[PDB]
RNA sequence: AUGGAGAGUUUGAUCCUGGCUCAGGAUGAACGCUGGCGGCGUGCCUAAUACAUGCAAGUCGAGCGAACGGACGAGAAGCUUGCUUCUCUGAUGUUAGCGGCGGACGGGUGAGUAACACGUGGAUAACCUACCUAUAAGACUGGGAUAACUUCGGGAAACCGGAGCUAAUACCGGAUAAUAUUUUGAACCGCAUGGUUCAAAAGUGAAAGACGGUCUUGCUGUCACUUAUAGAUGGAUCCGCGCUGCAUUAGCUAGUUGGUAAGGUAACGGCUUACCAAGGCAACGAUGCAUAGCCGACCUGAGAGGGUGAUCGGCCACACUGGAACUGAGACACGGUCCAGACUCCUACGGGAGGCAGCAGUAGGGAAUCUUCCGCAAUGGGCGAAAGCCUGACGGAGCAACGCCGCGUGAGUGAUGAAGGUCUUCGGAUCGUAAAACUCUGUUAUUAGGGAAGAACAUAUGUGUAAGUAACUGUGCACAUCUUGACGGUACCUAAUCAGAAAGCCACGGCUAACUACGUGCCAGCAGCCGCGGUAAUACGUAGGUGGCAAGCGUUAUCCGGAAUUAUU
């Protein structure tokens, strides 16, 4: 991906498992760097504030500006700033083929789709910020059909959220309808977020 | 799309000589030659044919003022033609420029000109280059005729005459050598065998066994004699009237090396400075080439002259100035010929034009392949002998004057300007007199600012001979809280170039120690002022041995104040003197002017260290007063027909004379 | 309902008042450090400074004469029947010249302009309009020249001058013809002036041929032509309203305000000129001074508002400075003319040539802004019946992180918490799943193949069908067939190889996300504001770690915000 930093050390930071497992908050819940362990400081609203904001774009692994941009289109559309904000983040291609489960990690479907190994309605997309709606299908590709790394994931039978309809057979996922709220990840206050952003 | 003329065709060569040898007027007929089947010299370098071969003249000036010329045209020039008057042979400048076409490793061709001018002396001047340049150089031609009877050449290769029967320098017919002048040819052929035998080994055992050397023998053994800088042929001639020309341009050919030939050339990464480069004549090879001159034409706009030395170019792209490390797009590329200025598309290993649209390319500066990052060896020009104090006229032109400056250095390697901190004047350095005063007229009309130069003046040193204890006290008490400060102090005359000596011998806390680096920084603000001319104070000890404080009054203001009365004090009491800037000057010259130079020394209020030999000249060592030293080159020039040269460096400081002080306090107080 | 956050700083402490400062957005930006790619944009804001060099406006032989070349192919045999001339016929063509049209468009710039310049809404019963389209009537009969060309003469050249001859769709006389112009009768109508339509007389105003078809002692197709009428297009004038600072600018105006007459213009009118009067403007800001192209829009703000007028489009103005007209439907004309002035260059000294605020580029100024590129293949324009030619408009390449947007610099498992840096209470803590090792992928990169669309066409050729003709060619249309790409073998697709080439910038005292050690010691230094530094500094410099961003990150400049700190809200 575009950050290829220590993930760890940002859940630990972020007091968040961006991976999900927990295993980055399991031994050490605690901030990284030579103060990590016996901080004990409070964090101010503003910091609060962009906590929440870092929290929930580092697990979506985008960039501060594609970030701020989603979260104005989000805005500009009907509805629920905050709620809007976090479906259209999981309507990403990345978002919904990591929650198809053609591959363990974000990072790993970011870097599928990214080498082109997916197909939307049987045509290639290499973006992931690409943005999927209702009544599409996310296919792979023939050439890569047997890819070691992608029947892996798909042996493990990861949870598929409502709003997918997933074929491990075909390898073939359906997005039905927009996401709820419930359905995202309940770990984000959306409402902080909004309020970073007016200031 | 294919070169005109190969790397083994083409020649890059310059005239070198002592002022009015003649070397504008040789290079105005080689150009006449060359342009048939208005000649100017404003181009840096023009380019001409001659029997198939491209050859690209460089003309130098003679004067020593002018060394920077001939030091930046031999650094691009592959070969030599050297100019000798006929009457008096090798002069001082012949000698210098000798010396420097050595050290870049230039192989030369001597040209006797001035055959026609009354004292003209073949064999003087051959021997003149024997003596004066311990040069291994030989006749490969003869003069029938001297002076208005000078009227043929013997080429002695192949012993083949050739007459002149007009100053017009045609209608010349190829004979036979005279029977009269035969055994003097031979001879001459003799001498000339031996001399090239002595370099070649092969062709040494060839002559040992008496058998005949053949004409492409004796022309290879010469050519190789000479590309190694081993031999020099020497020719005659006279431009003026046109004889000797086309002899000295086949020498050129046959002799003189080509850009393969010639040695080859090393730079350094610019990422990896310890990496070693080795540029060849190749036009498959990656583009480096050094710009060696930069003018203004007023058609053009800039012209930065090149020289190429591996790859190959072509107008409209992107080079890399890899000294200054930026991009530079040549949009055109000209070459200058006898005539006309006609634009090329490319350029070639070996060859010498001009960019138009280069910008921040200065003289020495390497231009290479975007995608290399070569730097050539640069130029390494002589520091100035001559400065002069310069100052315009009108202070609203002086920034005017500093642009003005700035661009001639950029024009100028061997001109500088710098701004003297303690006097504050600015101070333009240069080769010589000649070299100054044409500067200060083209500052003065070209660039519109009229200014006026004089000595330099020197920074003056001030110190105490006589030591003595003194006391300064300052006590304003008059009321509230006041200001109060004593102090006792010895001042002891240093050692000098020992600096400052500050001693605390405070005892019983008489001077609370918060006070004494305050007494110290009083002392030292006190002293940089002078005390008797108003230069600063140095070589000095000062002991604060005692003192008095008042708790309530006493300060760091006022105890820095009795420090400065007490100072004002010992210099009442301790006889300053003023000191002098002493120059360590290293003078070498032929020992023929050593006492000369001594006595002019000695005038100059120096003194003479002392003497010794080295290589062929001798070194005198001697400390002269800066002040003195103004306006030595052109004394010691005087003095050693141009062949002196010397070095100084500040030394110490020594006493000013009685006379000389008191006319410095003096000029000082009013 | 879709929309609005504050914080520091005056005091020993406090509340209030009050300025100052900061957090945000933006840019034609510049600079510093750094720097992988692609798409779409943007790129002299300064000197409306001066410009080398190349190019940026031609076209028509189906208007005209003349000249070059001279096919096919005429004649003698040099006995060389393959080369020969002039005594012929002489094709496809080409061009110096006259003539038509174009050159007033397209393109550049924002100097001037405070004005009906611009915006918006109207009016002209006060207007002009080539090329284009439609309708009606015509295109008849004569003439004299002059370019070209030949010759002489004068000039360095530019170019002139004399003589001789030659055309036209060049020019001119005459006939016929008006809603055009005068006069007398009308009828109806409007908004003063007046407008519309119907009669009868007087004066007067045009033109052309070219290329083709046919039943060829005469009709006809296409283009071109004249007049009249309309349409369309383009231009012109007038008016309401809107549109900037200063009163430490209060008076301004004498063709000025009105009238009568005349002239003038497409046109009304003091537009101009004579005569009669003394008017006209102005505190609702005249006059003067300063500044400024205006607008669609653009930035900002919750809004009300504030700021701006790059790119792109509309309008205006200008083309070295100033004045003037001629040609023309259209100009008082960027690459036209004349004069004056300043400035370059040539001269034979008598005289001549010129104007990048067209596209590149040069010098200069500047913190700063591109290559003297390919092509008319697409769109558009000029000429022509058409093929076609010209087009630095334009379509595209090059250069620049200048902006926005997209994708990279790897992805999974990895405690065995390796070594090493930093700190340490010497237990250890941290860089850290980070690393190493294993497994995978090829975005991207490299190599090799396939390779678009942008292309409609026009023209040419067959077939029909509509008007008109006696018929025919032609005309328009419909359907058909071959041919046209600079970009460019570029985008893109397919196959193979490697994690291997591809991460930097600022900050960490509060505001404000991020703290430890060492060095320094009111020095060196930092700083947006409060301030920090005099020996144990989370504020200076380095190191480790951390935070915010990421091919960018910071600094500076400018505008709006925060500022309810001009407060209508
Ligand atoms: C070979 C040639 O042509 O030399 C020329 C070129 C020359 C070397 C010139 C002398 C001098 O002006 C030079 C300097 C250093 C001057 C300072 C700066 O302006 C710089 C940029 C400049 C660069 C070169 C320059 C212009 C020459 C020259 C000497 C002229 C004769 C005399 C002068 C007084 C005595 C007689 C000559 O003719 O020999
Ligand atoms: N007698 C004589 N005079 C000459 C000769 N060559 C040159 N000169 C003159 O000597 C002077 C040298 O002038 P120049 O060529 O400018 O020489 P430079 O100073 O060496 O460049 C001029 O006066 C020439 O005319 C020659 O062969 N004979
Ligand atoms: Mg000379
Ligand atoms: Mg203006
Ligand atoms: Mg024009």
């Amino acid at each position: 991906a575009r950050f290829r930093g220590s993930n760890w050390k940002k859940s630990r930071r972020l007091g968040i498992s961006l991976s999900g497992t927990g295993k980055e908050l399991e031994k050490r819940p605690y901030a990284p760097g030579q103060h990590g362990p016996n901080q004990r400081k409070k964090l101010s609203e503003y910091g609060l504030q962009l906590r929440e904001k870092q929290k929930l774009r580092y697990l979506y692994g985008m960039t501060e500006r594609q970030f701020r941009n989603t979260f104005d289109i989000a805005g500009k559309k009907f509805g629920v700033h905050g709620e809007n904000f976090m479906i259209l983040l999981a309507s990403r291609l990345d978002a919904v083929v990591y929650s198809l489960g053609l591959a363990r990690t974000r990072r790993q479907a970011r870097q599928l789709v990214n080498h082109g190994h997916i197909l939307v309605d049987g045509k290639r997309v290499d973006i992931p910020s690409y943005s999927v709606k209702p009544g599409q299908t996310i296919s792979v590709r023939e050439k890569s059909q047997k890819l070691n790394i992608i029947v892996e994931s798909v042996e493990i039978n990861n949870f598929v959220p409502e709003y997918l309809n997933f074929d491990a057979d075909s390898l073939t996922g359906t997005f039905v309808r927009l996401p709820e709220r419930s359905e995202l990840p309940a770990e984000i206050n959306e409402q902080l977020i909004v309020e970073y952003y007016s200031r | 799309m294919a070169r005109e003329f190969s790397l083994e065709k083409t020649r890059n060569i310059g005239i070198m000589a002592h002022i009015d040898a003649g070397k504008t007027t040789t290079t105005e007929r080689i150009l006449y030659y060359t342009g048939r089947i208005g000649i100017t010299i404003t181009s840096a370098a023009t380019t001409a044919a001659w029997e198939g071969h491209r050859v690209n003249i460089i003309d130098t000036p003679g004067h020593v003022d002018f060394t920077v010329e001939v030091e930046r045209s031999l650094r691009v020039l592959d070969g030599a033609v050297t100019v000798l008057d006929a009457q008096s042979g090798v002069e001082p400048q012949t000698e210098t420029v000798w010396r420097q076409a050595t050290t870049y490793g230039v192989p030369r061709i001597v040209f006797v000109n001035k055959m026609d001018k009354l004292g003209a002396n073949f064999e003087y001047s051959v021997s003149t280059l024997h003596d004066r340049l311990q040069a291994n150089a030989a006749p490969i031609q003869l003069p029938i005729g001297a002076e208005d009877e000078f009227e043929a050449i013997i080429d002695l290769v192949e012993m083949k005459c050739f007459k002149y029967t007009n100053d017009l320098g045609t209608e010349i017919e190829e004979i036979e050598i005279p029977e009269d002048h035969l055994d003097r040819a031979e001879e001459a052929r003799a001498s000339l065998i031996e001399a090239v035998a002595e370099t070649s080994d092969e062709l040494m055992e060839k002559y040992l066994g008496d058998e005949e050397i053949s004409v492409s023998e004796l022309k290879e053994a010469i050519r190789q004699a000479t590309t190694n800088v081993e031999f020099y042929p020497v020719l005659c001639g006279t431009a003026f009237k046109n004889k000797g020309v086309q002899l000295m341009l086949d020498a050129v050919i046959d002799y003189l090396p080509s850009p393969l030939d010639v040695k080859p050339i090393i730079g350094h990464r610019a990422s990896n400075p310890e990496e070693e480069v080795i540029a060849k004549a190749d036009d498959s090879a990656e583009f480096a080439a050094l710009a060696f001159k930069v003018m203004t034409d007023p058609y053009v706009g800039k012209l930065t002259f090149f020289r190429v030395y591996s790859g190959t170019m072509t107008s409209g792209s992107y080079v890399k100035n890899s000294t200054k490390g930026k991009r530079e797009r040549v949009g055109r590329l000209l070459q200058m010929h006898a005539n006309s200025r006609q634009e090329i598309d490319t350029v070639y290993s070996g060859d010498i034009a001009a960019a138009v649209g280069l910008k921040d390319t200065g003289t020495g500066d390497t231009l290479c392949g975007e995608k290399n990052d070569i730097i050539l060896e640069s130029m390494e020009f002589p520091e100035p002998v001559i400065h002069l104090s310069v100052e315009p006229k009108s202070k609203a032109d002086q920034d005017k004057m500093t642009q003005a400056l700035v661009k001639l250095q950029e024009e100028d390697p061997t001109f500088h300007a710098h701004t003297d901190e303690e006097t504050g004047q600015v101070i333009i350095g240069g080769m010589g007199e000649l070299h100054l005063d044409i500067l200060v007229d083209r500052m003065k009309k070209e660039f519109n600012v009229e200014c006026n130069v004089g000595a330099p003046m020197v920074s003056y040193r001030e110190t105490f001979k006589s030591s003595a204890q003194v006391q300064g006290k300052f006590s304003r008490q008059s009321g509230g809280r006041g200001q109060y400060g004593d102090v006792h102090i010895e001042f002891t005359p240093n050692e000098t170039g020992a600096g400052f000596e500050f001693e605390n011998a405070i005892v019983g806390g008489v001077v609370p120690r918060e006070y004494i680096p305050s007494v110290e920084a009083g002392l030292k603000d006190a002293m940089e002022n002078g005390v008797l001319a108003g230069y600063p104070l140095i070589d000095v000890k000062a002991k604060l041995y005692d003192g008095s404080y008042h708790d309530v009054d006493s300060s760091e203001m006022a105890f820095k104040i009795a420090a400065s009365l007490a100072l004002k004090e010992a210099a009442k009491k301790c006889d300053p003197v003023i000191l002098e800037p002493m120059m360590k000057v290293t003078i070498e010259m032929p020992e023929e002017y050593m006492g000369d130079i001594m006595g002019d020394v000695t005038s100059r209020r120096g003194r003479v260290d002392g003497m010794e030999p080295r290589g062929n000249a001798q070194v005198v060592n001697a400390y002269v007063p800066l002040s003195e030293m103004f306006g030595y080159a052109t004394s010691l020039r005087s003095n050693t027909q141009g062949r002196g040269t010397y070095t100084m460096y500040f030394d110490h400081y020594a006493e000013v004379p009685k006379s000389i002080a008191e006319d410095i306090i003096k000029k000082n107080k009013g």
